[PDB]
RNA sequence: AUGCCCCGAAACCCCCGGGCUACACGCGCGCUACAAUGGGCGGGACAAUGGGACCCGACCCCGAAAGGGGAAGGGAAUCCCCUAAACCCGCCCUCAGUUCGGAUCGCGGGCUGCAACUCGCCCGCGUGAAGCUGGAAUCCCUAGUACCCGCGUGUCAUCAUCGCGC
RNA sequence: UUAAUUGGAUUCAACGCCGGGAACCUCACCGGGGGCGACGGCAGGAUGAAGGCCAGGCUGAAGGUCUUGCCGGACGCGCCGAG
């Protein structure tokens, strides 16, 4: 039983090369300024990250 | 000559640093170019509110504003030591270059 | 009529090199050949060359649906994967320049039945 | 995130290949059109919002186009994306399934990507399918709004008939 | 319809929605291949335990397993609990 298996192969592009640092998701990743945050995480987080809803 | 660029997310801290630099220049007696307010950088991110697909689509626009000021001074020993002795609050970023 | 590709005989294609064959091939095949073969394609090509030499009597099977047929593999039977089984394909001289996966369909022809209860309003 | 239930060497974890892209048919929201309140050809004008490091790339050479080689500058009020379209002038077409309409296939040339057949986008030539204004019914809109016209960005190695904005 | 064509949502408030423009990945579906039981106990074990390999067979390709031997020197999924 070798360990060569069970390992994610290197990936440089596609949906499999980006994950939410806080959630680990694979879908709606925000890369606007290198946030690398999922949509839901960013929504729940914006007020305290310095972002504001002025209007 | 020395060009200093100071940027922050807080206008009050921005103005505090600018006023400190102005006071240093005035006390040293060196002519100073007024603080140039560069255009504010507004990072806007629009996100869907719902975590699911059901319901009418609603969005929220989260905006982060960064304010920038520029100053130009003529290099001097005491003036530059005093400037390097600036408070530079946590939320303010300062860059100094020579020309 | 005798088979001819771009005015060349099968023996001429045999004697030709990879670069000239890529030149004769369409743009997509030429670009693929210029960029080179994947390791799986290289292994398949080695196996096919051994079979042509006659030292590999076992049936040839592979998952290389992206392999591009070459004149050197004309006249052999290659079993190409399609999802369930390795469908056999007899490489005729005229398949040259086409992908290996174009002759191993993955889906099944559909014979539609009567519409269901929710088909209409 | 989490209670209960369940698999627990399988429902756990990785590798190739296929599918989510199938297609007698019903429906929603849209794009293109059914032409003169126009199509084609040459010429003349005018923006804004935003983005840029394995990134944007001016500028020169090569090519008929797609595109290919070198490469200044720019971590940005300094460089670039970026000399928009609708619009205006001059010529052809003159009410015709047509110089309208651009589906559908053939051949050939490229780009991204480890990989382009299932199942990508672009380009030259060739053909030219319904459609000649639409029943019942039904939708949005009170001022720089509605309608028309294009562009930025999110998704991105490539791909925008989409969302959010200009 | 198929092997699958993975699922959620059905009046306003489902159907360019799940930011869902899916070649690989995403992936949850389908055919096949391989691989983990922390921590306590039961046997075999240092005159031999996990684990690794040069050549080749099986294989779509793979010391994944197998013929050829050789490194490794302390462990133990072949079983009971738990994870
Ligand atoms: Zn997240």
């Amino acid at each position: 039983a070798k360990a060569d298996y069970n390992k994610r192969k290197p990936r440089k592009f596609g949906k499999g090369a980006r994950r939410c640092i806080r959630c680990g998701q694979y879908g709606p990743i925000i890369r606007i300024q290198g946030l690398m945050l999922c949509r839901h995480c960013f929504r729940e987080v914006a007020p305290k990250l310095g972002f504001r809803k002025y209007e | 000559k020395a060009r200093i660029k100071i940027a922050s997310t807080n206008v009050r801290s921005l103005d505090e640093v600018a006023n400190q630099i102005k006071q240093i220049a005035e006390r040293t007696g060196v002519r100073m170019s007024g603080p140039i307010p560069l255009p504010t950088k507004r990072i806007r991110i629009t996100t869907r509110k719902s975590p699911d697909g059901e319901g009418s689509a609603t969005f929220d626009r989260w905006e982060l504003r960064v304010h920038k000021r520029l100053i130009d001074i003529e290099a001097d020993e005491r003036a530059m030591r005093q400037i390097m002795r600036i408070r530079v609050p946590e939320d303010v970023t300062i860059e100094i270059e020579l020309i | 009529k005798e088979f001819r590709y771009r005015g060349y005989t099968l023996e001429q294609l045999m004697n030709m090199s990879l670069e000239e064959l890529a030149r004769l091939f369409p743009a997509r095949q030429r670009r693929s050949l210029k960029r080179g073969l994947t390791p799986e394609q290289k292994k398949l090509l080695r196996k096919i060359r051994l079979a042509k030499k006659g030292k590999y009597k076992k049936p040839i099977r592979t998952h290389c649906r992206d392999m591009i047929i070459l004149p050197e593999m004309v006249g052999l039977t290659i079993y190409v994967h399609n999802g369930k089984e390795f469908v056999p394909v007899e490489i005729k001289p005229e398949m040259i320049g086409h992908y290996l996966g174009e002759f191993a369909p993955t889906r099944k022809k559909v014979e539609h039945g009567a519409p269901g209860v929710g088909a209409t309003r």
